C-alpha cells in the first residue's frame, strides 16, 4: 500500500531564502517521483522528474534528492522569487496507479524598500450601501487579523506588482454596512505599525 | 491539453459529462479528481483507445477513449462529493521515464438544491485623494458580493482591454456568515495606477466578473430572477 | 536486482 | 576478478495457441538465482540459488511484478514490430532482450549492457557512453527516436551505474562462498586407437567454474589448433562445466603432444601428457 | 528469419561407473526458433519424468537448453537423445558415448 505524505501544510518565507520541501513515501518499488507545482488556472505543470534509479536532479535553481530505500524526497529551492509561490505537490507512479501527496502551499514574500503604512477611506460608491477601509503599502510582516464584530470583514493580505514602475505593494481591505463604521477603528485588533499614515478627515 | 466544460453547476441526482482532448500524438489519456477531502485522486487511464490502469472509481463513473484519443468522462446520480476538481492529463505513451501533461480542469459544484444560487452584486470605490497626495499612485478597490457558489472571475479592464499588470485578486472567495446555514461569498480586489493617469478624465475603469451559474436548459420555479451565468460589471471615471 | 522501467518499442 | 549480472528474457508469440510465452533468467557470472516462466499456475519469480533465498517477500514481490509488467510490454512490442515489418498475424515471432552491467575488482562500473533482438537479428541497442543508441534499420529508428525522447536512456544509465552494480556486489557478499572462490578443472587424458597407424589423444577438463576454460594441444612447442576437434563448454548439471580437446596422433608418437589448460582456479598453467 | 540447426551434446555429469547413480545430460544449443523437442532414450524407449533447464540465449541470440535425468549406467543399457527442430528433416538421435 503506497501512502504519499508532505510535510509542512503551508509555508511563508521572504524572497531570496533557500526552502526545504520534504515528501515521504510508503512503497518503494516506484517507476519514478516528480513534482509539481499548481496555480490556480493553468493547473499542474511538471518541475523535475526522477528516474527510478537516479538520486538527483536539478533544474536551474531546482535540486532534488531521491531515497527509495528510505522512502525519501527533498526539493531544495534556491533563491526564492515571488514568482514560486504556488501548491507543489509529490507525485509516484508504482505497479497499479498514481499516487498524489497532500501538497504544499508556499507564499515567497517580497521586500518593500521602503513601509509607507497607511489606512485610506476610499470614496463608497452610489450603487452600494458600505464604504472601503485600505490598508496598504505595509511591510510583509505585518500579521493582519481579522475583525471581532460579524458586521465589518477583513480581506486576507495580498501583493501587486506595477511591473512598469518595477514596484510593489501590500494591501488589506475591510467593509462593513453598518453607518458606525470608522476606519480608524476597522483595523482595531490588528497589530499596526504606528507609523501608520491615519488621514482621519 | 484541453477541456470541456469550465465551469459546471448542478444539482444532486443530476448527470454530467466531462471532455478531454489529448495533445496531438498522445495516445495515452488520465483523468484525476482532486477534492479537498482526499486530495487529487488517480481515476482511470486509456491508451490508444484501450483501458489500461485504472484506480478507485465508482460503478456510477463512465469513461471511454475514442478512436480519435479523444477522452470522454461521465458522472451519473450526482452526490454533494462528487464536487471536486477533474483533471485531464496525456502523455506521449506509457513510457516510465516520461512525464504528463495535465489540462486547466474542470470545477464541478454539486448542491442540494438550486434555490440558493444568487449572482453576485459588483461595485468600484476610486480611490482616496489622500492617498494620491501620499503616495502618487491611485488604487482601485473591487467588492463582489452576495454569490453562491463560488465560480467567480474577477478581471479589470481599462479602455477595453484587459491589463494584469498592478493587479491583486483575492486568492479564495470570503464567505459572509461562517455558520451552518448556506451564507453567500465575497470578494475584493485591487487596482493600482499611476496617479497621473487616474487624473486624466478620458479613461475609463472596468471591474468584471464573470459568474458562473445556472443554464438557461435548467428549470426555473422561483420567483425571483433566475441566476444565469452571467457577468456583472462597475466602472469609473478619472 | 531488476530494474523497473517501461518503454514500449 | 570481473563480475557480472545479466537479465536474460524471451518472448515468442503462439498466434491461435494462446498468449505468447515469456520466460526470463538472471545470472551472476555463470550461476543462475532467478526465474519466471509465463506458462506455469500463478507465475511468479523463483529462486535458483542459496543466497538469494535471504531476500524478504517485498523483493519477490518486486520481482514477479517487474517480470510480469515486462511480459505485457513484450505482447505490445510484438503486435507493434508487426505494423513496422509489415509481417503477419498467422506467424509465431521471437523478441529478445539481455540487460547487465560489468564490475571490475574496484567494485565500480566498467561496462553497460542493454540490446534487444526480433526473430534473432539485432534491434535496437545501448551504446557504451549509456546515452546514446545504434539501431539495425530503419524500423528501429522509429523506436530510437521515441526512446530518446521519452530520456530511455537516463534511467538505464542510473541503474546500469547505480542498482545494477550496487546489488551484484550484495550478492557477491552473501554468495560469497560459491561466486568468489573458483572451482579448478579435473584433467586427465585418455587414448583412443584408430587404426593400426593412427590414433586419437583426448584431453578432459571436468568440474570447473566459471566456464571460462582453454584447452590447447602442442605439437612439441607449435599448436595444432587446426587439426584439433574441440567441443562447446557444456555445464555439468550441478553449476560446474566440462570442455575437452582432441587429436588426431600418428601411432607411435604419442609422446610429442601436450595438452596445455588455463583456468581461474588453477595456481598456474597445467602440462599434461598421455600416461601409460 | 533466421533458422540455425542446434548442436546436440549427451553426456553424463559423473564419469561413467557401472552401478552407481549419475545424471545423463543432452545439451542443446546454438538453435533458432526456439520451439524444439527434446526426449532422453533408454533402449530405444522414451524416459518419462525428464527435467529441463530454463530457455535462454548466448551473445549472437543462438538459445541453449539442458535436458537432464538422474539414472544408473551399465554396460549393457543404451542411452540416447531425441532433438526435433525445424531445420531437420527429421528427428535426429545422438546416443550415449561414455568416452565423448
Ligand atoms: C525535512 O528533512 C530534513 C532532513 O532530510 C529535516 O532536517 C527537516 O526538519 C525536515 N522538515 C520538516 C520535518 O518539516
Ligand atoms: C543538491 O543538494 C544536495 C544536498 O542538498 C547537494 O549535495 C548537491 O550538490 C546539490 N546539487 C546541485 C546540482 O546543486
Ligand atoms: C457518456 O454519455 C454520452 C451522452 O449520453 C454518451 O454519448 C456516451 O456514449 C457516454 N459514454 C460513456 C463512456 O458512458
Amino acid at each position: 500500500k503506497q501512502e504519499v505524505t508532505q510535510i509542512p501544510a503551508a509555508l511563508s518565507v521572504p524572497e531570496g531564502e533557500n526552502l526545504v520541501l520534504n515528501c515521504s513515501f510508503t512503497d518503494s518499488a516506484i517507476y519514478n517521483l516528480q513534482w509539481f507545482r499548481q496555480d490556480p488556472g493553468k493547473g499542474l505543470t511538471s518541475l523535475l522528474l526522477i528516474q527510478s534509479s537516479q538520486r538527483e536532479q536539478t533544474s536551474g535553481r531546482l535540486n532534488a534528492s531521491l531515497d527509495k530505500s528510505s522512502g525519501r524526497s527533498t526539493l531544495y529551492i534556491a533563491a526564492s522569487q515571488p514568482g514560486d509561490s504556488a501548491t507543489y505537490l509529490c507525485a509516484v507512479s508504482n505497479f497499479n496507479k498514481f499516487y498524489f501527496g497532500s501538497g504544499t502551499k508556499l507564499n515567497v514574500k517580497p521586500n518593500i524598500q521602503n513601509p509607507d503604512p497607511a489606512v485610506y477611506q476610499l470614496r463608497d460608491s452610489k450603487s452600494s450601501d458600505k464604504s472601503v477601509c485600505l490598508f496598504t503599502d505595509f511591510d510583509s510582516q505585518t500579521n493582519v487579523s481579522q475583525s471581532k464584530d460579524s458586521d465589518v470583514y477583513i480581506t486576507d493580505k495580498c501583493v501587486l506588482d506595477m511591473r512598469s514602475m518595477d514596484f510593489k505593494s501590500n494591501s488589506a481591505v475591510a467593509w462593513s454596512n453598518k453607518s458606525d463604521f470608522a476606519c480608524a477603528n476597522a483595523f482595531n485588533n490588528s497589530i499596526i505599525p504606528e507609523d501608520t499614515f491615519f488621514p482621519s478627515p | 491539453v484541453t477541456q470541456t466544460p469550465k465551469h459546471l453547476i448542478t444539482a444532486t441526482g443530476q448527470r454530467v459529462t466531462l471532455r478531454c482532448s489529448p495533445r496531438s500524438g498522445d495516445l495515452s489519456v488520465y483523468w484525476y479528481q482532486q477534492s479537498l477531502d482526499q486530495g487529487l485522486q488517480f481515476l482511470i487511464q486509456y491508451y490508444n483507445g484501450e483501458e489500461r490502469a485504472k484506480g478507485n472509481i465508482l460503478e456510477r463513473f463512465s469513461a471511454q477513449q475514442f478512436p480519435d484519443l479523444h477522452s470522454e468522462l461521465n458522472l451519473s446520480s450526482l452526490e454533494l462529493g462528487d464536487s471536486a476538481l477533474y483533471f485531464c492529463a496525456s502523455s506521449v505513451a506509457t513510457y516510465s521515464t516520461d512525464t504528463q501533461y495535465f489540462g486547466p480542469g474542470t470545477r464541478l459544484t454539486v448542491l442540494e438544491d438550486l434555490k440558493n444560487v444568487f449572482p453576485p452584486e459588483v461595485a468600484v470605490f476610486e480611490p482616496s485623494e489622500a492617498e494620491i497626495s501620499h503616495t502618487q499612485k491611485a488604487t482601485l478597490v473591487c467588492l463582489a458580493t452576495g454569490f453562491y457558489p463560488d465560480h467567480v472571475e474577477l478581471s479589470w479592464w481599462v479602455n477595453g482591454k484587459e491589463v494584469h499588470s498592478g493587479v491583486c485578486t483575492d486568492p479564495q472567495p470570503l464567505k459572509e456568515q461562517p455558520a451552518l446555514n448556506d451564507s453567500r461569498y465575497a470578494l475584493s480586489s485591487r487596482l493600482r495606477v499611476s496617479a497621473t493617469f487616474w487624473q486624466n478624465p478620458r479613461n475609463h475603469f472596468r471591474c468584471q466578473v464573470q459568474f458562473y451559474g445556472l443554464s438557461e436548459n435548467d428549470e426555473w420555479t422561483q420567483d425571483r430572477a433566475k441566476p444565469v451565468t452571467q457577468i456583472v460589471s462597475a466602472e469609473a471615471w478619472g | 536486482l531488476r530494474v523497473m522501467m517501461l518503454a514500449p518499442f | 576478478g570481473s563480475h557480472s549480472m545479466r537479465y536474460f528474457h524471451t518472448s515468442v508469440s503462439r498466434p491461435g495457441r494462446g498468449e505468447p510465452r515469456f520466460i526470463t533468467v538472471g545470472y551472476v557470472d555463470d550461476t543462475l538465482f532467478v526465474r519466471f516462466d509465463s506458462d506455469a499456475a500463478s507465475p511468479r519469480e523463483e529462486p535458483r540459488a542459496p543466497w538469494i533465498e535471504q531476500e524478504g517477500p517485498e523483493y519477490w514481490d518486486r520481482e514477479t511484478q517487474i517480470s510480469k509488467a515486462k511480459a505485457q510490454t513484450d505482447r505490445e512490442d510484438l503486435r507493434t514490430l508487426l505494423r513496422y515489418y509489415n509481417q503477419s498475424e498467422a506467424g509465431s515471432h521471437t523478441l529478445q532482450n539481455m540487460y547487465g552491467c560489468d564490475v571490475g575488482p574496484d567494485g565500480r562500473l566498467l561496462r553497460g549492457y542493454h540490446q534487444d533482438a526480433y526473430d534473432g537479428k539485432d534491434y535496437i541497442a545501448l551504446n557504451e557512453d549509456l546515452s546514446s543508441w545504434t539501431a539495425a534499420d530503419t524500423a528501429a529508428q522509429i523506436t530510437q527516436r521515441k526512446w530518446e525522447a521519452a530520456r530511455v536512456a537516463e534511467q538505464l544509465r542510473a541503474y546500469l551505474e547505480g542498482e545494477c552494480v550496487e546489488w551484484l556486489r550484495r550478492y557477491l557478499e552473501n554468495g560469497k562462498e560459491t561466486l568468489q572462490r573458483a572451482d579448478p578443472p579435473k584433467t586427465h587424458v585418455t587414448h583412443h586407437p584408430i587404426s593400426d597407424h593412427e590414433a586419437t589423444l583426448r584431453c578432459w577438463a571436468l568440474g570447473f567454474y566459471p566456464a571460462e576454460i582453454t584447452l590447447t594441444w602442442q605439437r612439441d612447442g607449435e599448436d595444432q589448433t587446426q587439426d584439433t576437434e574441440l567441443v562447446e563448454t557444456r555445464p555439468a548439471g550441478d553449476r560446474t562445466f566440462q570442455k575437452w580437446a582432441a587429436v588426431v596422433v600418428p601411432s607411435g608418437e604419442e609422446q610429442r603432444y601436450t595438452c596445455h589448460v588455463q583456468h581461474e582456479g588453477l595456481p598456474k598453467p597445467l602440462t599434461l601428457r598421455w600416461e601409460p | 528469419m533466421i533458422q540455425r540447426t542446434p548442436k546436440i551434446q549427451v553426456y553424463s555429469r559423473h564419469p561413467a561407473e557401472n552401478g552407481k547413480s549419475n545424471f545423463l545430460n543432452c545439451y542443446v544449443s546454438g538453435f533458432h526458433p526456439s520451439d524444439i523437442e527434446v526426449d532422453l532414450l533408454k533402449n530405444g524407449e522414451r524416459i518419462e519424468k525428464v527435467e529441463h533447464s530454463d530457455l535462454s540465449f548466448s551473445k549472437d541470440w543462438s538459445f541453449y537448453l539442458l535436458y537432464y535425468t538422474e539414472f544408473t549406467p551399465t554396460e549393457k543399457d543404451e542411452y540416447a537423445c531425441r532433438v526435433n527442430h525445424v531445420t531437420l528433416s527429421q528427428p535426429k538421435i545422438v546416443k550415449w558415448d561414455r568416452d565423448m
